[PDB]
């Protein structure tokens, strides 16, 4: 019956809660480092020259 | 111009290919738009024969109108999450069981099948896309109907009904619960009728909602109404 | 896919003759079509375009007023209805299938052609190679050079390459003269600076023997070239 | 004598004053639907269409008649009612058109009916109405070039050019208005056969009739008489202007209460009012 | 017995929660205090692609960052030149119901999907000229969502079934099927690296596959309602959710928790369409208030709104380059922005 079916989602969570789990200021700062990175090359962020735009 | 040889040639295929969308459209516009819903037993197999996978669609043509009906029953999800995809259909062909008063479901023996049917009613009627989309009320099944209610009353499925066992006042009692689960009743209107299985008036029947449908759409944009 | 073409034969100067194009295998309503012709022992030569639609209809100085080309979607079939003819006009016509929109292969297919035997301000391109003689596995570099620049304002340069092998009909190499075409073998390639291009083959077969044909198609007055043969 | 002067003197200012409010009213809300984004039909920019139209032609022969009632002197020079008289036609011609292809448009959608060529005409009805307005523009040609005639034939040489044109501008704006007559019999009886048909199966008529008492009692008023028994030049002008207000003014209001975004848009001004 | 194993369970998310609580040393908003403001962020419509007559459900950028798919009600497929306004292809759908586009990597592919429960792979580069269905991968129970392609003959379908699968073009078998949604998966994201790929469903529940297993990694959830929306965050370390409850989720798979609620008290409508810009500093998001709010996934301040459609903004895509914004909406029209 269901039993199976908990059974499954027992061994789904025993896989989800040994995962490795750094914390978030780390995964916050990895995040912002991307977000600077690439700030150069954003034409939504950062506006391109009109020749540069091919949406003219 | 600054346009070379081949992105001339390339506008020239854009406008080939614009024309023949604005003719598919043109084609489309003609055509109408039917979303067959239903509950409990629906008998929707009888008006799928007699008025002619996830979706089916049975196109016919009455009258010099084509019709297309888009059947769902198959879908089994969240009616809520793909219903805005009918939103501008023409109208609505719901397909209650007028002989499902005493037949319960499976499971949850305490509601009736038509109180599901109605819950369902309740819900497509003022469903928050059709607040105009019209529906056709089809009371299916009949004959078995009647000859249940030979037997049966019909308070055994509304203790508030207070009336003969004859056909036809239960028949007029149905009609309006289901006409009264109708809460806008100023912008949309429900069709009613018993499935005939003589002739096949069943699409012709159709046939004049349709034409109202098409009839008060114009009226919208007209503005008159 | 088939180009196969009909008519054809002796004509007397100033008589009448029609060449149809019996087209199968692909949807030809959405290609423009062609007509180049082959004189005897010269190069080849654009006769008349006619678009999908027939909306865009031009044709070549030679043959402006004289010749008139049509097609008949329904029918898969294409028609250049020849008058006047003259000495002038003996070569064996090639239908070509042309399809436009962005990153297509223009003249893709050429048909085998049908010969015709006549009783007795346009870019130009020099091809000064003529004929080289080649080795297996060696590598050769093509050289065609255009009066006016095919470097168009879209970034897109229109130099076309086509081969003709001894007998058979011209096939496409290169597109936009960078692109490789479809079913011919990577070894060829293509470059160019917009007025000078050069097509580069790493290793020669015996399936490369034939003469090296380079267009344009930024002004629809298109020209060919001398041709660049390769023996063996 | 002079009462009914008087009368007729507050009749024609109050008829102005009614074809600004509703004229104004259609643009005033066709404006706001516009530069706020909302979608705008083809029906009401038809509306906005002839409600510019109307207002043209009410202020121009409002003007016109302020004009020569403060000074007849100038009123009675001929190149100014040849102008007038020519800015006139244009103008009317425009407007009784558009009102005719307001009219084609409720036909064309509204209507159900068999012909090959009238779903062509409902699918492309702005193509229909252009075409209806290309025939308007020939039409208008033709009624110039006949009105400028009898313009001449006057100044060769004023019953007999009231009769002129009055004969001719009548003669030249029935035509458009009896295609719309059997246009909307056509479209009633459509509607008609529909509703008797769902018998068997199971605001704009009102204000039509409404309207139309006024415009009889003001035809009654000048056109009978304008080519039976001339009356005087005081009252020719006076009554001409009359007819140049009836249809115009009241007409604009009666359009607001056929159509239902005005009306809504009259009741948000009335609540706003109170 | 069967409470046991549902305690069992409890107890197993009880610790997930502690340990989710224990890795939420600092908060991201706190973290992105001293960091410059996005500022007012406003394009115009540079390019309007019209020309469908319907709704449009869903649209795709290709990898050249030019040619783009639109699928609408109207049953057809069209393929824009964005940066000329043409249409390459008109492909007609057997199944008008579509709720889902997908361009291919290398462009020769494109896959639509929809209540026919059926991803029809369309072969581009064909000697016939025309637009012809390779393969039509049947076998979902359920509407078909959302389907990203892998590469030419791998792609990866979202359904309402509360299924997701990597298919096999050539042979159109499932190779692996996802299963564990409670409710219906409304759209996948494919990571940039292209290993893993998360999907979004009804159940509030946002989850984190891989393509080569089959089996769920990391489960988030932090919604009330329907997640509508799902991209992946550039780096492919994270991803945003959009939700029926009006506000907007960025989660990471090295902490498995909530990191910013893009939310206003303006905007009561939910979001239809999450896409990324190329730095992941604008959260663009599809509303159903006729809107598109440009977002900062950093500082979850407005930056601006992409007005301009008549009807609900359905679908909402970033080109590969960052150049431009598809804004395609119910309103039967596409809008390019930039
Ligand atoms: C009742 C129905 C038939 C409508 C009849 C309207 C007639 C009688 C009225 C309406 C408006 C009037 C016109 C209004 C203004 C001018 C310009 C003036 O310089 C000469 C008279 C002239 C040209 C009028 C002639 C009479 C006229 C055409
Ligand atoms: C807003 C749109 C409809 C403007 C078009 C003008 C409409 C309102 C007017 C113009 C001419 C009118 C018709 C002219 C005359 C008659 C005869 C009368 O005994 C009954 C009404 C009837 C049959 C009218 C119906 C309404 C009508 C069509």
């Amino acid at each position: 019956a269901s039993i199976a079916q908990a059974r499954k989602l027992v061994e789904q969570l025993k896989m989800e809660a040994n995962i490795d789990r750094i914390k978030v200021s780390k995964a916050a700062a990895d995040l912002m480092a991307y977000c600077e990175a690439h700030a150069k090359e954003d034409p939504l962020l950062t506006p391109v020259p009109a020749s540069e735009n091919p949406f003219r | 111009c600054t346009l070379s040889a081949e992105d001339k040639a390339a506008v020239e295929r854009s406008k080939m290919i614009d024309r023949n969308l604005r003719e598919d459209g043109e084609k489309a516009a003609r055509e109408v738009k039917l979303l067959l819903l239903g509950a409990g037993e629906s008998g929707k197999s009888t008006i799928v024969k007699q008025m002619k996978t996830g979706i089916v669609e049975t196109h016919f043509t009455f009258k010099d109108l084509h019709f297309k009906m888009f059947d769902v029953g198959a879908q089994r999800s969240e009616r809520k999450k793909w219903i805005h995809c009918f939103e501008g259909v023409t109208a609505i062909i719901f397909c209650v069981a007028l002989s499902d008063y005493d037949l319960v479901l499976a499971e949850d023996e305490e509601m009736n099948r038509m109180h599901e049917s109605m819950k369902l009613f309740d819900s497509i009627c003022n469903n928050k896309w059709f607040t105009d989309t019209s529906i056709i009320l089809f009371l299916n099944k009949k004959d078995l109907f009647e000859e249940k209610i030979k037997k049966s009353p019909l308070t055994i499925c509304y203790p508030e009904y207070a009336g003969s066992n004859t056909y036809e006042e239960a028949a007029a009692y149905i009609q309006c619960q289901f006409e009264d689960l109708n809460k806008r009743k100023d912008t949309k209107e429900i069709y009613t009728h018993f499935t005939c299985s003589t002739d096949t008036k069943n699409v012709q029947f159709v046939f004049d909602a349709v034409t109202d449908v098409i009839i008060k759409n114009n009226l919208k944009d007209c503005g008159l109404f | 896919v088939q180009l196969v073409e009909s008519g054809g034969g002796l004509v007397q100067p100033g008589g009448s003759r029609k060449l149809s194009c019996s087209a199968s295998g692909f949807a030809f309503s959405s290609f423009g079509m062609h007509w180049v012709r082959q004189a005897p022992e010269k190069g080849l030569e654009w006769v008349a375009y006619i678009s999908s639609g027939s909306g865009t209809i031009y044709y070549a100085d030679t043959v402006k007023g004289r010749f008139t080309i049509s097609r008949d979607d329904p029918k898969n079939t294409l028609f250049l209805q020849m008058t006047s003819l003259r000495s002038e006009d003996t070569a064996m016509y090639y239908c070509v299938r042309s399809i436009y929109y962005y990153g297509s292969s223009p003249f893709d297919f050429w048909g085998q052609g049908t010969t015709l035997t006549v009783s007795s301000s346009d870019i130009v391109m020099t091809q000064a190679t003529s004929s080289v003689p080649v080795t297996p596995g060696e590598s050769v570099s093509i050289s065609c050079r255009s009066s006016k620049s095919l470097l168009h304002s879209n970034g897109n340069t229109y130099l076309y390459w086509f081969l003709q092998r001894p007998g058979q009909s011209p096939q496409l190499l290169i597109y936009r003269m960078s692109n490789l075409a479809s079913g011919v073998p990577d070894r060829f390639s293509g470059s160019g600076s917009g007025t000078a291009f050069t097509l580069t083959i790493s290793r020669l077969e015996a399936e490369d023997v034939g003469v090296y044909y380079c267009m344009q198609h930024l002004e629809y007055p298109l020209t060919f070239g001398a041709g660049t043969k390769l023996e063996l | 004598g002079g009462v009914i002067k008087s009368i007729f003197t507050f009749v024609l200012i109050v008829e102005f004053i009614i074809g600004n409010l509703g004229n104004s009213f259609i643009a005033l809300v066709n404006c706001i639907d516009w530069v706020k984004g909302r979608k705008i039909s083809s029906v009401d920019r038809i509306l906005t269409a002839l409600a510019i139209s109307r207002i043209s032609l009410v202020w121009l022969i409002f003007g016109s008649w302020c004009v020569s009632v403060f000074f007849p002197a100038l009123f009675a020079t001929e190149k100014m009612f040849r102008m007038l008289t020519n800015i006139w036609t244009v103008i009317n011609h425009f407007s009784v058109w558009l009102a005719t292809g307001l009219g084609t448009f409720y036909f064309l959608k509204i209507a159900n009916f068999s012909n090959s060529i009238f779903l062509y005409l409902k699918w492309r009805v702005k193509k229909v109405v252009l075409v209806l307005l290309l025939v308007t523009s020939v039409f208008l040609f033709l009624n110039i070039a006949l009105i400028n005639i009898h313009i001449n034939a006057s100044i060769n040489g004023f019953t007999r050019f009231s009769s002129l044109i009055v004969l001719t501008s009548t003669v030249f704006i029935f035509i458009p208005f009896t295609l719309s007559l059997a246009m909307f019999l056509l479209l009633i009886f459509s509607m008609w056969k529909h509703r008797k048909k769902m018998q068997h199966t199971v605001r704009g008529v009102k204000s039509v009739i409404t309207f139309f008492l006024l415009y009889a009692i003001f035809s009654l008023s000048f056109f009978i008489s304008v080519w039976t028994s001339e009356r005087l030049e005081e009252n020719l002008i006076i009554l001409s202007q009359v007819m140049g207000m009836a249809y115009p003014s009241c007409h604009s209001c009666v359009l607001i209460l056929g159509n239902k975004k005005l009306r809504q848009a009259s009741l948000s001004v009335l609540l706003w009012l109170r | 017995e069967l409470d046991q194993l549902r305690q069992e369970a409890e107890q197993l998310k009880n610790q997930i929660r502690d340990a989710r609580k224990a890795c939420a040393d600092a908060t991201l908003s706190q973290i992105t205090n001293n960091i410059d403001p996005v500022g007012r962020i406003q394009m115009r419509t540079r390019r309007t692609l019209r020309g469908h007559l319907a709704k449009i459900y869903a649209m795709h950028w290709g990898t050249d960052s030019r040619l783009l798919v639109s699928a609408s009600q109207d049953g057809k497929l069209i393929i824009w030149d964005s940066y000329t306004t043409n249409k390459v292809h008109a492909i007609p759908l057997r199944s008008s119901w579509v709720m889902t586009c997908a361009y291919a990597p290398s462009g020769n592919y494109v896959a639509c999907g929809g209540l026919d429960n059926i991803c029809s792979i369309y072969n581009l580069k064909t000697r016939e000229g025309n637009v012809r269905v390779s393969r039509e991968l049947a076998g979902h129970t359920g509407y078909l969502s959302c389907c990203r392609f892998l590469d030419d003959n791998q792609i990866v379908t979202s359904s309402g079934d509360t299924t997701c699968a990597l298919w096999d073009i050539e042979t159109g078998q499932q190779t692996t099927t996802f299963t564990g949604h409670t409710g219906d998966v409304m759209s996948l994201s494919l990571a940039p690296d292209t290993r893993l790929f998360v999907s979004g469903a009804c159940d509030a529940s946002a989850k984190l596959w891989d393509v080569r297993e089959g089996m769920c990694r990391q489960t988030f959830t932090g919604h009330e309602s329907d997640i509508n929306a799902i991209c992946f965050f550039p780096n492919g370390n994270a991803f945003a959710t959009g939700s029926d409850d009006a506000t907007c989720r960025l989660f990471d798979l090295r902490a498995d928790q909530e990191l910013m609620t893009y939310s206003h008290d303006n905007i009561i409508c939910g979001i239809t369409s999450v896409s990324f810009s190329k730095s992941g500093r604008l959260l663009l998001a599809g509303y159903d208030d006729f809107n598109c709010n440009v977002w900062d996934a950093l500082k979850a301040d407005r930056a601006g709104v992409l007005a301009g459609h008549d009807n609900r903004v359905s679908c909402l895509g970033v080109t590969d380059d960052g150049m431009a914004v598809a804004t395609g909406s119910w309103d039967s029209f596409l809008k390019i922005w930039n």
